[PDB]
RNA sequence: UUUCAAGCCGAUGGAAGUUUGAGGCAAUAACAGGUCUGUAUGCCCUUAACGUUCUGGGCCGCACGCGCGCUACACUGACGGAGCCAGCGAGUCUAACCUUGGCCGAGAGGUCUUGGUAAUCUUGUGAAACUCCGUCGUGCUGGGGAUAGAGCAUUGUAAUUAUUGCUCUUCAACGAGGAAUUCCUAGUAAGCGCAAGUCAUCAGCUUGCGUUGAUUACGUCCCUGCCCUUUGUACACACC
């Protein structure tokens, strides 16, 4: 048991963690070698020592090449994860954020009512996904 | 002459007699034969005919992106593989294969609408070289793509099946196809 | 010999062994927060943990070019269109690495500051380079 | 002294040829060190070609700017060759023209004359590069 | 070195003024490092003749051949003043 | 239009042609020319510029 | 974003807020198509009316929102 | 070889062959070809307004179709570290290009100091393809990347509509495409980077450049355009 709700096992550690919303394909390997286990190693082969090192990084913050790093938060007083954000936390925050500025006329809130892009990326041909 | 300052043509026996007259191992057309490497893997065998025409057909078909810079490593690094495997000169084995993959009589096509008129034309030496290497590389690039095999292992394995004679080989089999339809529709 | 006679990569590895011995050069702890947080396993030559291998590279470049600038030993001189440019505006990841490395090498007596901007390489510097280049060359022959 | 030129694909090979010593200096670093890769047998190529071996014989000091590892190994090579014919002995050196023409023999893109090649783009109208399209007998 | 530079349109006006500095300014008291040529201060470009509109198939090559000579005067003694005698050939832009 | 020297914000009064009113990609070096159009015309008049 | 050294709060709407707030909160949506302003605490309550394109979609401005632009 | 003509075919000499490669040149005329939105301009018009000014929103809409580019479906390789190399062009005249030195700091980001350059310096060897070696091992993956959400700048007023980009995270279509159709003739397409042009500011475009560089014509039967002679005509507002 590492995650909130989910649990990995049996398959290679990179494949086995992909089923988590918060740990993907080229995002599993990030946390894996920070614990200090390899990619070929399967998640059902893990020793207690190896199991402890992986969950410590994964629930608390993740990184890559970060020499400058503060920990400021939202300023709006809903929640405040902002370390690393796993399954049950990423489905909550990202959901109700969209609803708060949709309640008012933010223009990002009205693009959430439409269907069209929120950032506004070259809008003519894109729109078959969003 | 000396190919990568070791192997030459003086330790090589030649099979087809008319290829002695035309294609000379001086430079036109260079009778030193070797190709079959990508990355680092020492497989088994080597072989691909005429190094001048391994700049030619072998390059563009590949299978590789990149042109000559790829090709010169394919040519060079496979020389050592066959040297310790069958204990042969890398040129000698495929001086057998070049005449087997090169037709004597071929067929032209001329397209009169949706009609393929295959009529016979004679070959003789020069075209037999490059059209044979075209036959090797087109079968090799597609066999690297369509099943799990690198261009290293594909080019390598092919040419002893082409040299001795087997229906596993592409190049002797398509040589048969083009040659026998010429002597039929003559 | 000189630094030219020995190869590029393996000189940087060989010099890095002696670099760790000298306790003026410490790790301010930046590259242990990148290679582990990746997936990347790099074995002990490739490894760089980190100020030892990077100091050996930077100091080699003051033999090979020699002229001024901490900035012109940070990125070669101009072209950081690959990876990230930083000239006037406040210095980033690459910045805080190389300002520290030539500061720490100065506290040995490896690099000195020449009066037309920035660094050269001095007496104890090129001793610590090319004497190690000789030892590696004897292992090559 | 005896010097000479010799370029292909843009290069300036400033090849001095001199009696006494036999160290091959390329700019301000030796032969093995400037060109560490694979193709650097080519800069040692027209040296042993003449008959006798080098190091014992003639000193070579080149300067070169312009040209990749593909270009430079021919530029230096071509300049050593073009400076060989212009050299002085006792019989002297002019007929080494014919043996540098016989270097890459019988399909003469030799070492006397240049590789007159400058790789620029790809063409419109048929299929094209260098060596003309469509032939059964090639 | 006292840097004189000349630049003009074409060859015909340029030959006279360049040769005149060797004749007039230079004598014995001046040593120049001498009358050089240099590459042209040119600006070439290939574009299209019709400026955009009908016809992609049309071309026009352009240049501005503005032939420079440097011709530097080394010795900065008395004779560097006598350049004020030559004021001939306008179209030659003299710059010091 | 643009030719009034006091726009509201800094970047409103953009660039325009002298000859025509036209706007659509002018030239920095010559503030005249419709867009591309009088560039090649006024080359054929006298002289050239890059 | 403009926070340090001069945040981009457009001066016309500061004049609007000092008028309309100390009287009575105006229950009709005041149209305010200005996007480029920082929102300030004297704008809380009163219905600001930013345009979108084809439609409008009612503001209720809360004391929790202050820090951002109208975005 | 050909009539012992003109020419072809190959070879020698050389850095270079049959107008050397690429531009520049567009006859006489026709298509009542296109441009009244470049300016010029006949005449028709409209004139408390098919004038002018203020500001927002539109040109980014959409329920489908068509044309042209970009990117991928891969070991054709990806990922990490190290290393070797080109050419064409830009840069205030009083708002330049850029080297340096320290300080905010999750990004896009300049006030100030010092030094070089009017192009000697600088953009550019922190320039890729490529090469070396190791790992992944054919599974929608270590493939591919749209989309979304999450931490900021003493200026460019200012980037919700409508900016690029950087780190974590989200990890789709797609696994080589029917009927059918286009381009690619010997350093000038493919593949590969680099620079200019408009530009306060948004390229995959246009424009210009170098690096690595080849499969294939036997033969004009058929297709489409063009030229010459011969040939039939009742065809003639241009030979709809």
């Amino acid at each position: 048991r590492l995650l909130n709700t989910n649990v990995d096992g049996n398959i290679k550690i990179v494949y086995a963690l992909t089923t988590i919303k918060g740990v993907g394909r080229r995002y599993s390997n990030l946390v894996c070698k920070k614990a200090d286990v390899d990619l070929h190693k399967r998640a059902g082969e893990l020793t207690q020592e190896e199991l402890e090192r992986i969950v410590q990084i994964m629930q608390n913050p993740t990184h890559y090449k970060i020499p400058a790093w503060f920990l400021n938060r939202q300023n709006d007083i809903t929640d405040g994860k902002d370390y690393h954000t796993l399954a049950n936390n990423v489905e909550s925050k990202l959901r109700d954020d969209l609803e708060r500025l949709k309640k008012i006329r933010a223009h990002r809130g009205i693009r959430h009512f439409w269907g069209l892009r929120v950032r506004g990326q070259h809008t003519k041909t894109t729109g078959r996904r969003r | 002459i000396k190919l990568f300052n070791k192997w030459s043509f003086e330790e090589v026996e030649v099979k087809d007699a008319s290829l002695v007259d035309y294609v000379q191992v001086r430079q036109p057309i260079f009778v030193a034969h070797t190709a079959g490497r990508y990355a680092n893997k020492r497989f088994r065998k080597a072989q691909c005919p005429i190094i001048e025409r391994l700049t030619n057909s072998l390059m563009m078909n590949g299978r590789n992106n990149g042109k000559k810079l790829k090709a010169v490593r394919i040519i060079k690094h496979t020389l050592d593989i066959i040297n310790v495997l069958t204990d042969q000169n890398p040129i000698q084995v495929v001086v057998d294969a070049i005449t087997n993959t090169g037709p004597r009589e071929d067929t032209t096509r001329v397209g009169g609408g949706g009609a393929a008129r295959r009529q016979a034309v004679d070959v003789s030496p020069l075209r037999r070289v490059n059209q044979a290497i075209a036959l090797l590389t087109i079968g090799a690039r597609e066999a690297a793509f369509r099943n799990i095999k690198t261009i290293a292992e594909t080019l390598a394995e092919e040419l002893i099946n082409a040299a001795k004679g087997s229906s596993t080989s592409y190049a002797i089999k398509k040589k048969d196809e083009l040659e026998r339809v010429a002597k039929s529709n003559r | 010999v000189s630094v030219r006679d020995v190869a590029a990569q393996d000189f940087i590895n060989a010099y890095a062994s002696f670099l760790q011995r000298q306790g003026k050069l410490e790790v301010p702890g930046y590259v242990d927060i990148v290679k582990t947080s990746s997936g990347n396993e790099m074995p002990p030559q490739d490894a760089e943990g980190w100020f030892y291998k990077r100091a050996a590279s930077v100091a080699r470049h003051i033999y090979m070019r020699k002229q001024v600038g901490v900035g012109k030993l940070n990125k070669l001189y101009g072209g950081a269109k690959s990876r990230g440019v930083r000239p006037y505006k406040h210095i980033d990841a690459s910045g805080s690495i190389n300002r520290k490395v030539l500061q720490a090498l100065e506290k040995i007596g490896i690099v000195e500051i020449s009066p037309k901007g920035g660094r050269r390489i001095s007496e104890n510097g090129q001793r610590d380079l090319d004497r190690i280049a000789a030892q590696t060359l004897e292992e090559d022959e | 002294s005896v010097q000479t030129f010799g370029k292909k694909k843009s290069a300036t090979a400033v090849a001095h040829v001199k009696a006494g010593k036999g160290l091959i200096k390329v700019n301000g670093s030796p032969i093995t060190l400037v060109e560490p890769e694979i193709l650097r047998f080519k800069v040692y190529e027209p040296l042993l070609l003449v008959g006798l071996d080098k190091f014992s014989n003639i000193d070579i000091r080149v300067r070169v700017t312009g040209g990749g590892h593909v270009s430079q190994v021919y530029a230096i090579r071509q300049a050593i060759a073009k400076g060989l014919v212009a050299y002085h002995q006792k019989y002297v050196d002019e007929q080494s023209k014919n043996e540098l023409k016989k270097a890459f023999t019988s399909y003469d893109r030799t070492l006397l004359i240049a590789d007159s090649r400058r790789p620029e783009p790809k063409k419109f109208g048929g299929k094209g590069a260098r060596s003309r399209f469509q032939k059964s007998y090639r | 070195k006292i840097r004189i530079t000349l630049t003009s349109t074409k060859v015909k006006q340029l030959e006279n003024v360049s040769s005149n500095i060797v004749k007039n300014a230079e004598q014995h008291n001046l040593v120049k490092k001498g009358p050089v040529r240099l590459p042209t201060k040119v600006l070439k470009i290939s574009t299209r003749k019709t400026p955009n509109g009908e016809g992609s198939k049309t071309w026009e090559t352009y240049e501005m051949r503005i032939h420079k000579r440097y011709i530097d005067l080394e010795a900065p003694v008395q004779i560097v003043k006598r350049i004020t005698q030559i004021t001939i050939e306008p179209g030659v832009d003299v710059e010091v | 239009n643009v030719w009034f020297s006091h726009p509201r914000r800094f970047g409103k009064g953009s660039r325009q042609c002298r000859v025509c009113s036209s706007h659509t990609g002018l030239v920095r070096k010559y503030d005249l020319n419709i867009c591309r159009q009088c560039f090649r015309e006024k080359a054929n008049d006298i002289g050239f510029h890059k | 974003r403009g926070m340090t050294s001069k945040p981009a709060g457009f001066m016309k709407k500061l004049r609007a807020a000092k008028l309309a707030a100390p009287e009575n909160e105006k229950p009709a949506p005041v149209r305010t198509h200005m996007r480029n302003m920082i929102i300030v605490p004297e704008m809380i309550g009163s219905v600001v009316g930013i345009y979108n394109g084809k439609a409008f979609n009612q503001v209720e401005i809360r004391p929790e929102m202050l820090g951002h632009y109208l975005g």
